[PDB]
C-alpha cells in the first residue's frame, strides 16, 4: 500500500523558517517526481514546486510565488521528501501536502498525504479547555473544546469506535483563540449505562485529554 | 503563464441527477509529441486530501466510479457526473501539467435534498468550566436542510458572546448541522435562571425551543 505522511507543521512567527517532511513507502521512490501543494483554509490548492526523479537528476522547479524562498530536497535512502520554507508570512498559513508526481510516463498526482497545517502568527500556543456536554430513543452528548491556539485539534469518541452519528463543528476564531465543539448521538439505552468519552488532542501543546461524559 | 479557471464556483444538485462543470486553460494543454491533454481532475471531500479522479483529460483512474467522466481538449475541459450520489459532495479541481503545474480555483458541489427540520439540544455549563469563572451554554441544531437557520438566545425570557459554526454537508444524508455557543461570565450567569435557544427554520412557522433553568441543575 502507498503511504505519504507529512510532518513538521505548527506555529511559527512572521519572518521565521520551518522545514516540513513527507515520509513515503509502497512505491519505488527514486522513480518518481514529488510535488508540494498548499491550501489556505477555505481556499484553492496552489502548486509550489517539484523535485524530479533519478532519471532527471533530481532537479527542482518552483512556482514563481515561492522561488528563492522555498527549497525542496529528498533523501533517496529513506524515501523522505522535504520542504524548507524561509521568511514566512501570514499568507503562507496553509495546509501543506506532498503528492506523488510524474514517473516519466503518466501525467497525474496519484497519491497525496493527509497534510500538515502551518500557522504564521505572533500569538502564543494556548492549550484547549475541554468541557463535557451532558443533558427519547436517541440522546445527544458533546464536548466543547474552548480557547486554543493554533489549529488544529483532533476529536474522536470512544477512541474512534463511535464515528457514526458524530458531528464535529469547524473551529471559529474569536478574540485570538479558537473554539470548537463535537456532538455524538447514541441510543438512550446505551448511555449512561455504557461509557461515552471524547478524546481530544492539540498537537501544538502536546495536549491529550479524555473526557468522560457523566450524567449530571 | 498558464491560468486555469473553473466554472461554476458552486452549485447544488439532487441525488440521481447529472452534474456538469468546466475547466479552461489560457493555453492549449494538448502536447503535440504525446498527443494527450495534460489535464487532471481531483476531488476533495470535506476534511480530506484531494483524490485523483481523471487524468490525460479523459482517463478514469482505477477504483473511481464509472459515473465520473472527463472530456474536452485544448483549452476547454468538462467533468460530468451522471446520477450523482450523496457522497459526491466535494470541491473538484482541474490541474494542468503541460508546463510545471497549476490548479484551477475549484467548483464546490453541494447536494440538494428534501427540507428537514433540525433536532435541537441544549447543554448547561459544566462545573469544570464554572470553577474557572466562565459559563458557556451550547445548542446543537442537528440534521437539517436547507442550510439557512436562525438561532436566538433568551435569558430570563429576553433576547441576548455568541459563537456559531456550521458543519459541511453530511456525505450520507445531505443535511447540515450547526452549533451555537453563548458565553457569559460566571457572575452574569448566576444572575439569571432561564436559558433558551430558539431555532427558526423554514420547515416550521413554530420555532423549536429548548431551555433549561439554573435552579433545576
Ligand atoms: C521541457 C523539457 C523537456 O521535455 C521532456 C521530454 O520528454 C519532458 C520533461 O518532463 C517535464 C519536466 O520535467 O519539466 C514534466 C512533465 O510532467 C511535463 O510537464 C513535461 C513537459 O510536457 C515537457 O515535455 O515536462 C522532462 O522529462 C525533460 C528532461 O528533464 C530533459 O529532457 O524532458
Ligand atoms: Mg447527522
Ligand atoms: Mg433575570
Ligand atoms: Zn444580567
Amino acid at each position: 500500500e502507498v503511504k505519504l505522511v507529512e510532518s513538521g507543521g505548527g506555529l511559527v512567527q512572521s519572518g521565521g523558517s520551518l522545514r516540513l517532511s513527507c515520509a513515503t513507502s509502497g512505491f519505488t521512490f527514486t522513480d518518481y517526481y514529488m510535488s508540494w501543494v498548499r491550501q489556505p483554509p477555505g481556499k484553492a490548492l496552489e502548486w509550489l514546486g517539484f523535485i524530479r526523479n533519478k532519471a532527471n537528476g533530481y532537479t527542482t522547479e518552483y512556482s514563481p510565488s515561492v522561488k528563492g524562498r522555498f527549497t525542496i530536497s529528498r533523501d533517496n535512502s529513506q524515501s523522505i521528501l522535504y520542504l524548507q520554507m524561509n521568511t514566512l508570512r501570514a499568507e503562507d498559513s496553509a495546509t501543506y501536502y506532498c503528492a506523488r508526481d510524474h514517473d516519466g510516463y503518466y501525467e497525474r498526482f496519484s497519491y497525496w498525504g493527509q497534510g500538515t497545517l502551518v500557522t504564521v502568527s505572533a500569538a502564543k500556543t494556548t492549550p484547549p479547555s475541554v468541557y463535557p456536554l451532558a443533558p427519547n430513543s436517541m440522546v445527544t452528548l458533546g464536548c466543547l473544546v474552548k480557547g486554543y491556539f493554533p489549529e488544529p485539534v483532533t476529536v474522536t469518541w470512544n477512541s474512534g469506535s463511535l464515528s457514526s452519528g458524530v458531528h464535529t463543528f469547524p473551529a471559529v476564531l474569536q478574540s485570538d483563540l479558537y473554539t470548537l465543539s463535537s456532538s455524538v448521538t447514541v441510543p438512550s439505552s446505551t448511555w449512561p449505562s455504557e461509557t461515552v468519552t471524547c478524546n481530544v488532542a492539540h498537537p501544538a501543546s502536546s495536549t491529550k485529554v479524555d473526557k468522560k461524559i457523566v450524567p449530571r | 503563464d498558464i491560468v486555469m479557471s473553473q466554472s461554476p464556483s458552486s452549485l447544488a444538485v439532487s441525488a440521481g441527477e447529472k452534474v456538469t462543470m468546466s475547466c479552461k486553460s489560457s493555453q492549449s494543454l494538448l502536447n503535440s509529441r504525446t498527443r494527450k491533454n495534460y489535464l487532471a481532475w481531483y476531488q476533495q471531500k470535506p476534511g480530506q486530501s484531494p483524490k485523483l479522479l481523471i487524468y490525460w483529460a479523459s482517463t478514469r483512474e482505477s477504483g473511481v466510479p464509472d459515473r465520473f467522466t472527463g472530456s474536452g481538449s485544448g483549452t476547454d475541459f468538462t467533468l460530468t457526473i451522471t446520477s450523482v450520489q450523496a457522497e459526491d459532495l466535494a470541491v473538484y479541481y482541474c490541474k494542468q501539467s503541460y508546463n510545471l503545474r497549476t490548479f484551477g480555483g475549484g467548483t464546490k458541489l453541494e447536494i440538494k435534498r428534501a427540507d428537514a427540520a433540525p433536532t435541537v439540544s441544549i447543554f448547561p455549563p459544566s462545573s469544570e468550566q464554572l470553577t474557572s469563572g466562565g459559563a458557556s451554554v451550547v445548542c446543537f441544531l442537528n440534521n437539517f436542510y436547507p442550510k439557512d437557520i436562525n438561532v436566538k438566545w433568551k435569558i430570563d425570557g429576553s433576547e441576548r458572546g455568541v459563537l456559531n459554526s456550521w458543519t459541511d454537508q453530511d456525505s450520507k444524508d445531505s443535511t447540515y448541522s450547526m452549533s451555537s455557543t453563548l458565553t457569559l461570565t460566571k457572575d452574569e450567569y448566576e444572575r439569571h435562571n432561564s436559558y433558551t435557544c430558539e431555532a427558526t427554520h423554514k420547515t416550521s412557522t413554530s420555532p423549536i425551543v429548548k431551555s433549561f433553568n439554573r435552579n433545576e441543575c
